[PDB]
């Protein structure tokens, strides 16, 4: 699920 | 459906009896259920609706509903007729203004063609007071010797104390066990 | 204030009942009734309707109709907001808000009802309290009752019920803590036939998904904080930090919920990544008539445009249409006079596009005006305005969660002429 | 069907709760239905003394919805709730008000009436909001008993929690929508509290302080302004009008302008929404169409917008027209004439905030709000 | 063992219900023992409210063989029973009573004094007879209160079920020796029920039937005597020689000679029983040689009989002697001094029904009989 | 009456205690001890002994002293009975009563005892009550309570206290109802050194063992009923009709017990069984002296003898015995000088005896008499007195259950001169 | 000796807690311990031993020693001052008379060494009296917050309506339950 | 058991 996000 | 299985519960404890418990306002009704079920005595009030509830005792699960004798409610006993295995009524021994009330209410009770299968147990409650009663005099006031085809039995008893409670549901258990 | 909630069927059917303060006959929805046989359409339908007796207030959403009886003045956004609230909760519990869901789930549905309103008046309402006091059926759930009991309702009050903090569940716990934004823009717009923008804004909403265990507490900062200008904020947030730093500190509720509704500054303009070049014609009681249309990047970011439908709302004169596509699949609805064209997305190197000829009804006036055109389309990793995230800080846990967020430009109406 | 109607019944006289419990289910399916059910009230009832707390939940749904029609069995069923009351468990405590307090039968008024102030002394908030509720149903069973919940409401204003203070505001504007004595006494608390109060609570409280503002004003002017000024950005548009009300009816006017800006945004909602809201805007710009005009494209008429939203919108852009844009109007009122919805070409040719003036008749129990009176009242009193 | 005690202390302390058990049996051996565990009293008493019927048992006898050496702690643990005592089973108020009652602390007499009162009013037999018990205690434990007492034994001597006689006029006997106004009233009913009335109250109120009648005696007379003749053929030789005495010292001289043929069977028991028995035959036989002469074989000493009896039978043949049988006799003791125990040899050579007369010291409590009175006392009391 | 109670093992040590009102010092016991050293045997132990407080009262049996304590005056058979039943509750319990036996068992015994006396007035009594009160301990019965507890106490009271038939349990219940009927009699004489009887007289009882359900209620008549003369009978018995019809009508208890005990008529004379011949001499200083017995059928009843014990208390001058049996085992006693015989039984064809010659002390003096002989022996299916059953008729239950009725004759003490 | 085994039980709810109750007369003590294990409210009379019983929520067995208070037998509280987990002290708020004399003997409660790891929970019972005290005013006459080291908290209560009861354990099980 | 008794 964590794909597609960017990490900030 | 494995019959052992049926005897297994039997034998565990697996009886039931429906009963139940009418009477005139301050007989003592409430205050009796609730000794049986928790030991103690309650703080009640007057009772509007109905208690019901399931004292297990001698294997046998009686379940008691208590169901107030207000005029305003009265009638409502009636729902209660169906399907039953004994029928509790309560006197209290003191009130001998009210004496033959309870006895005509109960003649009602037992005029009742839905209730013929009842036993009847009539606890004489409030024994601990001195202008109490006795069980014969109580008899002899309710006529309940005068009955005729049906069960019954007289119990004096005294629900501040216990007394006369576990003795009915005694006969209670041999009136309704007709076997194990 | 809500004395009845009845559920009518498009079809013209009293699906569902529901009574709070007396039992109010079924006979009233006969006005209804009445006003939905004088609306032109199931869209059309006056939200509020006065009855000889009783006002009816209705939302119409997912095919149905959401009727509520009303007996004394009540502000008609207070129930209207509930009863949509409702049919959110609907949504949320059953996974669809439909009839069929409510078929299958009758029982709970008429519990929920009873635990949202009391009386006319709304007792539970956000969803991290009303999941308490009612677990939502799944399957493995239902299996737990098998066995158990049918027990899906709590036997105490939700702690959080009665802390400053209502919109949390207390007691939280997750091993897999994660939180995670969705920035979604909004492009609304409407182009003019030489394919000048006559009107565009850009909307949008923070969507946010919280899996943090305990009592933690987000903020956010943003890259440009002049893009916001009306901004609507979840109660949860703690204003007073937005209004002298222009920072979104607050506890956040878990589930999914949105967070941020925001207007983006007029001062700067709107990135239109669509142009549609459209010639098309009729002629005065012909049998046919033209139609050309290319879909194409006009600031389209460096992005590749997807997600694409194309919808043209035609005249009565169109009788069928020999039009063929460049790209995805074209249908026409002759009984709505719809051309459906699903583009799915524009290829920088090779654009979308409708050409062919219209089959005109021989002897039909000539349209008025050339159909206009609605325009789904999106862009993945697109924030169009601008408006990026600076950075999320989270106090009170331990965790090192996982902190996503995402960027996606989706549109809004997209209407253009001719 | 009597047979199944028969086999409901013994499911109820079983001592299986698990046919007790399906029972209740079929039950409860069949009032969501529409059918009568009344002829098992006898039996139904019998188990409202259940210990199972789910099924017990369904009892009370159908006793409720057959309390009206079978006003001598519900009698006969109310010491359960009575006991229950006093049960120390908030939940049950609350869910046992509730129910008492929903059954109508005359009879058990002055039960009812002992319980409300039980319920009023309450030590948790959480069984007082309930309480504020039950005063609400009691005093439309028996007006006649509407001074003594009075005195109660009375003491139930003087709590500190939003929890309870929401849910009592609206139970006094229902039952006693007079005596602002009563709030007066509040006022610079609730002006407080109405931040955190939830925002059903809010709609309610901020309705009640504007026509409250209307009698008492003609620094605590400031004070409700002040404090209510944040809640324009809130997420529920019942919040956002409310609060856009009180600005229009109580703001100095050099202030009023602050609300277009959100009340426009409130048009990007659902139609039911926008219909309102429309409507307020229309209303409004007849006295201040400088407050829209800014805005003026947003009120543009769409392909997609239902007949009645392009008449609402074409109302709103026949105020906002004037010289300085009808060269731009004209011309969308042109295309809006080639539309092919003729009602609304017919109609382009031609080209607050409560219930009341959206029917623009009077609504039943419309409150009407005074005019500012040439002498304040007492300040004493906290205006 | 110290630590030992410690161990049990954890025991006890430890929600183990079986721990608690082992405990307590290894504590009640201790006490059968005669081992000082007075110092585990502390914790001992904190399971008397334990609901293990098993463990409390054991409780009980803990606690009241200590009760006297540790009365505070005894104090602090007074109301598990005053409350047990109301529990509707006659077995447990019973067993409540007798623990209750057997707590030696000046501190619970009232209380005791009020449950004493509250016992004799219980509808069963059961209760009631150990509420008489509970009077003698309460009696001894503090004299002060016999007056209250003793209306409360008038009460019980009302009761018509021998389940409760027999122990009332125990407790009557010791508690209130005097006031035989107190007998009268019952006198035809006990002298009818004690037929059906336990052995050991057999005993007990035939004793005090005869002293009752040496005082009230110079129809009813004969009640006594012939209600009584049954009870000859009894299996407790208690009662045999309960009745013997009664007859001694009540019936007319010419019918005394029923007894003795029972009392020569009683010869035939075991040697604690011979031994007083032959006591009573040699003291009546004083008196009434003729009643036991028949019997002169049953007298004759064998080899092994103990000194002791040897010497009682020797006493015994000694009265019975006489020219009718001296030449028997004579050859019988020359044979017994010819036997190797010179005791009796030497003994040889020289040849009622209470302990008093077995010690042949005035036994403590020994009530004395009186004469036959000139006049008897006015028969409207029922003699 | 009964302040407490004491254990002595014979030895001289306190083997265990009991107090019902008060704790009294062991001190006393000192006493008792006194008297023991006093004592010319534990069978001369005088019943009742006075000390400066208290009286003692004591049972010797089974090698035990049950000593007890009394602080008033107390009919002296009250006490002796009470005590002698408690000490046969214990063999009931734990099948013998002795000190090994109660050192297994101390729990249970220390509770029997608080059972059965209440403040020093007895309380529990008969053991168709107590049995009921406190379970006896078995070996499954232990194995029942490693699982469910140490559970042996009612949580009732039994039925049958408070009925009119204390003495039989309620709900008794059987699937081999049957019931014994023990008659044995009992030969008690004393024989002249010529062998003529001097005295004898027949004792009987009539044992039971009943295993009936329900209330039964059980009636014996008599082939010989004028045989019968002094009766006790179990309180169970309704005399009325015996003394009228000379029936045994009553309403058993289950268990073991006694239910007749009687003596014989002496109208009719005493059959004896057994004769004695026996040739025995002293001589004044001598070194040897003689000794020759026969034991055979003199009033056999045409039966055979059998358990047959021969005691000789022989004089201190005899320091053994050159002596030898046609029967059984013999053995002699030189510490107590016993001439132990076991016979077994008689022959009707050989008869059982001792024949030989007696080694005397020199130096001591003649005997003033010749040695008793003391005699155990019995006969089965044999009712000496002539006293049989004529018939048992059972009422009250639906059952044809054993009715078995066994006669054996057993000697009482049997003395023989010289 | 599995430690699942034991983690079972723990799940399948296994804590427990000894909680001695001590407090004067008339405090509400008794009433409190019965309505908690029975929910009805039982007649009674003043205490000389103690009633102890177990009252089992949110899977912890909570065991509550109800010692009496009256002179006679208040010194013998030390008799429980063995191994507790907590201390609940109940008030009577409207007795402003021994107020003080509460605090005294709670702050002797307080004073004992073996005491010191228990928590302390106090009630202002009777609430629905009229003249009863808040829970400030009672903090304030007892002196709570002079307290130092020791974990402690005051809950306003009122036993006849069951009111700050479940509060009170809620406390407790929050300051009992350091992990699950 | 039984084995020795006479029937009666
Ligand atoms: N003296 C005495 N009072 C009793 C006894 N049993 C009950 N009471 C009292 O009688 C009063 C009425 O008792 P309830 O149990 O409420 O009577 P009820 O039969 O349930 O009355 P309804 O609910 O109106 O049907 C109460 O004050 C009881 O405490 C008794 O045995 N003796
Ligand atoms: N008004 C009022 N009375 C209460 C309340 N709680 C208890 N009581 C009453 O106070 C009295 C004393 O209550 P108890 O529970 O016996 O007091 P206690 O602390 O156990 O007293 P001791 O046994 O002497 O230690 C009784 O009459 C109760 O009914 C309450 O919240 N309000
Ligand atoms: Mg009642
Ligand atoms: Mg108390």
């Amino acid at each position: 699920s964590h794909a597609g996000y960017q990490t900030i | 459906g494995n019959i052992f299985a049926n005897l297994f519960k039997g034998l565990f404890g697996k009886k039931e009896m429906r009963i139940l418990m009418v009477g005139l306002d301050a007989a003592g009704k409430t205050t009796i259920l609730y000794k049986l079920k928790l030991g103690e005595i309650v703080t009640t009030i007057p009772t509007i609706g109905f208690n019901v509830e399931t004292v297990e005792y001698k294997n046998i699960s009686f379940t008691v509903w208590d169901v107030g004798g207000l005029d305003k409610i009265r009638p409502l006993w009636r729902h209660y007729f169906q399907n039953t295995q004994g029928l509790i009524f309560v006197v209290d021994s003191n009130d001998r203004e009210r004496v033959n009330e309870a006895r005509e209410e109960l003649m009602r009770m037992l005029a009742e063609d839905e209730l013929r299968d009842a036993v009847l147990l009539v606890f004489a409650n409030k024994q601990d007071l001195p202008n109490a009663m006795n069980a014969a005099e109580i008899t002899d006031k309710l006529g309940l010797h005068s009955l005729r085809h049906r069960n019954w039995y007289i119990q004096a008893t005294c629900a501040t104390s216990g007394d006369g409670l576990y003795e009915g549901l005694d006969w209670l258990s041999n009136q309704l066990r007709n076997q194990k | 204030m809500i004395h009845s909630l009845f559920l009518i069927n498009c079809s013209g059917d009293i699906f569902l009942e529901k009574h709070w303060k007396s039992v109010v006959s079924q006979s009233v929805c006969d006005y209804f009734f009445e006003a939905q046989e004088k609306a032109a359409d199931v869209e059309n339908v006056p939200p509020v309707i006065s009855t000889p007796h009783h006002y009816l207030i209705s939302i119409y959403r997912d095919k149905l109709f959401f009727v509520s009886v009303i007996q004394t003045e009540v502000p008609p956004l207070f129930v209207i907001e509930f009863l949509h609230r409702v049919a959110d909760t609907f949504q949320d519990y059953f996974g669809e808000c439909s009839e069929a869901a409510i078929k299958d789930n009758v029982v709970i549905v008429y519990e929920l009802l009873e635990e949202m309103l009391d009386n006319g008046f709304p007792l539970a309402t956000e969803s991290n309290i009303l999941k308490e006091l009612i677990k939502p059926p799944t399957i493995l759930r239902s299996v737990v009752n098998s066995i158990t009991g049918s027990s899906n309702v709590g036997d105490t009050l939700p702690t959080g019920q009665l802390s400053n903090i209502p919109w949390r569940r207390a007691g939280v716990k997750y091993t897999n803590n994660e939180a995670y934004f969705d920035v979604v823009e909004e492009i609304d717009a409407i182009i003019d036939k030489s394919g000048s923008t006559v009107f565009a804004e850009i909307q949008g909403v923070i969507d946010a998904c919280i899996k943090l265990s305990g009592m933690p507490d987000l903020s956010l900062s943003f890259m440009n904080p002049r893009l916001l200008d009306d901004v609507s904020f979840h109660p949860c947030i703690r204003f007073k930090r937005w209004e002298s730093e222009r920072v979104l500190s607050f506890i956040p509720p878990d589930g999914n919920f949105r967070l941020i509704s925001y207007r983006v500054s007029s001062q700067n303009l709107v990135a239109i990544p669509v142009y549609v070049k459209h010639s098309i014609s009729f002629k005065e009681n012909s049998s046919c008539g033209r139609f050309d249309i290319t879909i194409g990047p006009k600031q389209n970011m460096g992005k590749t445009i997807e997600g694409i439908t194309v919808t043209v709302h035609m005249p009565k004169v169109v009788l069928n249409m020999n039009l063929t596509p460049t790209q995805g699949s074209y249908t026409f609805d002759p009984v709505t006079k719809v051309l459906t064209w699903d583009v799915g997305k524009i290829t920088p190197q090779k654009l979308p596009s409708l050409k062919g000829l219209v089959n005109l009804q021989s002897g039909a006036p000539k349209p008025e005006e050339n159909p206009s055109l609605n325009i789904q389309f999106k862009i993945q990793q697109l924030a169009i305005s601008g408006l990026k995230v600076n950075r999320l800080d989270m106090y009170g846990e331990k965790y090192k969660p996982f902190k996503g967020v995402k960027y996606v430009t989706k549109a809004g109406k997209f209407q253009v002429r001719t | 069907d009597l047979k199944k109607n028969e086999d409901l019944k013994q499911m109820l006289e079983s001592n299986k709760d698990s046919a007790k419990l399906d029972a209740m289910k079929r039950i409860v399916g069949m009032i969501a239905k529409g059918k009568n059910a009344s002829e098992l009230f006898p039996a139904v009832v019998k188990n409202v003394a259940s210990k199972n707390i789910e099924i017990k939940k369904l009892v009370y749904v159908y006793l409720v919805r057959y309390a009206e029609e079978q006003q001598d069995l519900a009698l006969l069923s109310i010491s359960t709730f009575q006991r229950a009351l006093k049960d120390p468990n908030q939940l049950i405590r609350a869910s046992a008000l509730r129910v008492l307090s929903s059954i109508r039968v005359p009879i058990i008024v002055p039960i009812m009436m002992l319980a409300i102030k039980e319920a009023s002394a309450d030590l948790s908030p959480y069984v007082r909001k309930n309480a504020a509720h039950a005063i609400q149903k009691l005093y439309s069973l028996d007006p006649e008993q509407k001074e003594m919940l009075i005195e109660v409401i009375e003491k139930l204003l003087k709590d500190k929690s939003t929890l309870v203070a929401g849910s009592v505001v609206m139970a006094f504007e229902e039952v006693c929508p007079d005596r602002i004595d009563l709030i007066h006494k509040n006022y610079r608390k609730l002006c407080n509290l109405l931040v955190d109060v939830e925002e059903w609570g809010q709609v309610v409280i901020i309705h009640m302080l504007t026509r409250y503002a209307r009698t008492q004003f003609v620094p605590d002017h400031r004070l409700l302004i002040r404090n209510t000024k944040p809640l324009l950005q809130s997420r529920n548009a019942a919040v956002v009008m409310a609060v856009a009300q009180l600005y229009w009816h109580i703001s100095p006017k050099s202030e009023a302008g602050i609300i277009s800006k959100s009340l426009v945004r409130l048009l990007r909602s659902n139609r039911e929404v926008q219909y309102i809201v429309l409507q307020n805007i229309a209303t409004m710009s007849i006295q201040r169409k400088g407050m829209f005009e800014p805005y003026l494209k947003s009120f543009y008429v769409r392909s997609t917008d239902p007949t009645m939203i392009k008449t609402l919108k074409l109302e709103i852009l026949t105020n906002l027209a004037n010289e300085a844009n009808i060269s731009t109007l004209l011309r969308e009122f042109q295309t809006y004439v080639k539309s092919q919805d003729k009602q609304f070409a017919a109609a382009t040719i031609q080209t607050l905030g409560t219930l009341s003036h959206t029917l623009n008749i009077k609504a039943t129990g419309y409150l009407e709000l005074s005019n500012w009176p040439e002498v304040a009242p007492d300040p004493s009193v906290r205006n």
